[PDB]
């Protein structure tokens, strides 16, 4: 289980998602389904398993898979 | 004439400070529609939309007008563009006035002032800080109306927008939503998230603002519709001015249907909906009333040139 792994699976626990249907290129929103509370507790499960915090102005980028997998790195 | 879709239209709550930026700094005809409707307003509703305060925005007299020039606008846009005329319209609680403004029923300026009025008879009935609305989400619909009853406490607090499976929005009295809300997290729901909105729109405490309306909206010309519009408060198409009137005026105090809307549009081979307005909202909703139905937002110059093409 690598980072975009790890990334991709809370994705689709939080959104209630198949792993196929995690693309990297899928939005939470127009693809996963999300409204933006889902949003709001997909961030906070992210810095929940990779211990980072990531400030609120930044989490408001993280729009799509790629972005989420981006910023953990 | 592959994939058909909707234009669905938001309603109060989604106004921001700033919207509709970037969609104004590319396409002139944005800010040509303000200035129709700052001529029928008397003041300058751009500068309104983009400077602010949120306190003046929120006012829901000028809330109203505010969001119902932003949907024209972006439906303006589409069509100078070359956009096609959706299969059908759906107006979420103010947005019906939008959707019936782009269908052709209604003349925009005359819709402008409508809504201000509207706006002022509700703050009329609700003053400012007596009301609220709250969204309560994840809990059963048995439940809230059981949570309502027993929090009204000689108050009025209901449920009024089924927004979703799992989304309710309750109005009322500002101390029974508090009540309601807090016995709906005590009953199992997963939050209680008050909106920003200055009146309790479609709670019985609106039932006197209705009688004015219904003077108002006898004083204005309906079309016909050249495009399917379904209503909030029966799910219906209606053609006939009489028909349109009434359901605005009994809009203003009853459910609005939000759930089945969106499934009757699905069940009449709408494969796509368009939230043509500020924010997000009602694409957030979409895949939770029909998983098959797909949704997105015109908002963005960006989101505007990939639907275009
Ligand atoms: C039409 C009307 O009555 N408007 C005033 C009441 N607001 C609503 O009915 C919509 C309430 N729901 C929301 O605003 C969003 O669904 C959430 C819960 C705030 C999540 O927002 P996000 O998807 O931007």
């Amino acid at each position: 289980s690598t980072i975009e792994e790890r990334v991709k699976k809370i994705i689709g626990e939080q959104l209630g998602v198949k792993q196929e249907e995690v693309t990297n290129n899928a939005s939470f929103v127009e693809d996963l389904g999300a409204d933006s509370l889902d949003t709001v507790e997909l961030v906070m499960a992210l810095e929940e398993e990779f211990d980072t915090e990531i400030p609120d102005e930044e989490a408001e980028k993280i729009t799509t898979v790629q972005a989420a997998i981006d910023y953990i790195n | 004439h592959m994939t058909q879709f909707a234009f669905v239209f938001p309603g109060q709550g989604s106004q921001t400070v700033g919207m509709l930026a970037d969609m104004a700094a590319s396409y002139p005809i944005v800010e040509e529609t303000f200035a129709e409707a700052s001529a029928a307003l008397g003041y300058d509703l751009w500068a309104l939309t983009q400077q602010g305060p949120a306190e003046e925005l929120n006012k829901t007299w000028q809330t109203q007008p505010a969001l119902l020039t932003a949907s024209v606008a972006l439906y303006r846009v589409w069509q100078q563009q070359g956009g096609k005329a959706p299969a059908m319209m759906a107006g979420h609680c103010l947005g019906e006035y939008s959707a019936l403004v782009c269908a052709g029923v209604i003349d925009f300026a005359d819709a402008v002032r409508l809504v201000e009025m509207r706006g002022k008879f509700m703050q009329e009935a609700v003053p400012e800080g007596t009301g609220a609305m709250a969204a309560i989400i994840g809990l059963d619909d048995a439940s809230i109306a059981k949570a309502c009853e027993e929090a009204a406490e000689g108050q009025v607090v209901s449920p009024v927008n089924f927004n979703s499976p799992g989304q309710v929005v309750i109005a009322g009295h500002k101390e029974a939503v508090e009540r309601a809300g807090a016995a709906c997290k005590a009953a199992g729901a997963k939050r209680a998230l008050p909106l920003p909105v200055s009146v309790p729109s479609h709670c019985a405490l609106m039932k006197p603002a209705a009688d004015k309306l219904a003077v108002e909206l006898a004083k204005i010309t309906f079309n016909a519709p050249t495009v399917p519009v379904v209503n909030n408060v029966d799910v219906k198409c209606e053609t006939n001015g009489d028909a349109i009137r009434d359901a605005l005026v009994r809009q203003l105090y009853n459910p609005v249907q939000w759930t089945k809307s969106v499934e009757y549009m699905a069940a009449q081979g709408v494969e796509h909906l368009y939230e043509v307005g500020p924010g997000k909202v009602l694409t957030g909703l979409t895949k939770r009333i029909v998983d098959t139905l797909t949704a997105s937002a015109l908002n963005e110059p960006s989101a505007m040139a990939a639907a275009l093409e």
